[PDB]
């Protein structure tokens, strides 16, 4: 009775290491309403994450986006951070810049 | 607008 | 040719801390357009899209009271189904709703519905005649005899049948720029070599409103659906939707494969291949 969260990482506007853009992470389909999201940068969250409200799909599962601004480059690699009641991993994810 | 005439379960 | 307007609550229990949290949140189509949260500073009922800083204070006043109203309803079917379950005080719970209408562009209300949701199982439905209920298990058995008893049916369906359409009418007309805008998708393809030995062609359709849209990867011009993987709909983040379907290939075949992407914005449908450059 606890449906688990289908996080993905992407970014607004196609990679481009300079043409500054935004780093999304779409976490659906999951239940109970509590999660916990969070950027990363190479490993330390980023600070002010600006997230939508909690909102939910026509099978009662919920969804969200968190996001905020940055600027792609070849070093550097962004993922995102997730707990839920539902998560026996408190699973971090890593943007991939191909899906 | 919303409905207004609700009723408990 | 068909538009909607629908109202979502939840409500959710806070074991040892107080009151639930409630949430009331209104969509035209796929667009919200006003939110309640009581998690709020002043929970009011607030627009959440331009054209809705129109409507009067009147406005503002009667639905922020509305929905204080679902909220002490809800404060209590929280008590009433964890009665009706058994269940006890150290955990938390939710109720889910959803009603709202479908209208046709002729004006004509295509489908009405209210249904439920407790702990995320289904609860109780009112059907498509709007006239009887659905009830999952014994609990909403219960809900169904009182709403019977009561004939609560009869309200709900003169709601469908006639604020919810006339309201949906009125909101179409505010937000027009917004709501009845086609907004194209620029479409691309990748590929991606799979250690297999053959290759994953990704379509991807990019900035594209509403959402409805239909990507389809074909073979020598007939389709491929059983075998095509794909991801859910996805925010732009910034009203745009995006998505991307991707088939497995042969190396050697990547030209003769195409993706089929029709969407409202376009006029004839796109067809997009790999180029390799």
């Amino acid at each position: 009775i606890q449906k688990t969260p289908q996080i993905q990482v992407y970014s607004r506007h196609p990679p481009e290491n300079g043409k500054p853009n935004f780093l999304n992470c779409y976490v659906s389909q999951f239940h109970p309403p509590q999660i916990e999201i969070e950027l990363l940068k190479n490993g330390k969250k980023i600070p002010n994450i600006e997230m939508s409200d909690l909102s939910f799909s026509k099978d009662w599962s919920f969804y969200i986006l968190a996001h905020t601004e940055f600027t792609p480059t070849e070093t550097d690699v962004y993922a995102c951070r997730v707990k839920h009641v539902t998560l026996k991993e408190p699973k971090t994810v890593t943007w991939d810049r191909d899906m | 607008a919303q409905f207004s005439a609700s009723a408990s379960r | 040719g068909s538009h909607s307007l629908r109202y979502f609550y939840t409500a959710v229990s806070r074991p040892g801390l107080g009151e639930p949290r409630f949430i009331a949140v209104g969509y035209v189509d796929d667009t919200e357009f006003v939110r309640f949260d009581s998690d709020a500073e002043n929970p009011r009922m607030e627009p959440r899209a331009r054209w809705m800083e129109r409507e009067g204070p009147e406005y503002w006043e009667q639905q922020t009271r509305i929905a204080k109203e679902w909220e002490q309803i809800y404060r209590v079917d929280l008590r009433t189904l964890r009665g009706y379950y058994n269940q006890s005080e150290g955990g938390s719970h939710t109720i889910q709703e959803m009603y709202g209408c479908d209208v046709g562009s002729d004006g004509s209300l295509l489908r009405g519905y209210r249904q439920d949701a407790y702990d995320g199982r289904d609860y109780i439905a009112l059907n498509e005649d709007l006239k009887t209920w659905t009830a999952a298990d014994f609990a909403a058995q219960i809900t169904r005899n009182k709403w019977e008893r009561a004939r609560y049916a009869e309200r709900l369906r003169a709601y469908l049948e006639g604020t919810c359409v006339e309201w949906l009418s009125r909101y179409l007309e505010l937000g027009k720029e917004t709501l009845l805008r086609s907004d194209p998708p620029e479409a691309h393809v990748t590929l991606h070599p799979r250690p297999e030995g053959d290759v994953t062609l990704r379509c991807w359709a990019l900035g594209f409103y509403p959402a409805d849209i239909t990507l389809t990867w074909q073979l020598n011009g007939e389709d491929l659906t059983q075998d095509m993987e794909l991801v859910e709909t996805r925010p732009a983040g910034d009203g745009t939707f995006q998505k991307w379907a991707s088939v497995v290939v042969p190396l050697g075949k990547e030209q003769n494969y195409t993706c089929r992407v029709e969407h409202e914005g376009l006029p004839k449908p796109l067809s997009q291949r790999w180029e390799p450059l």
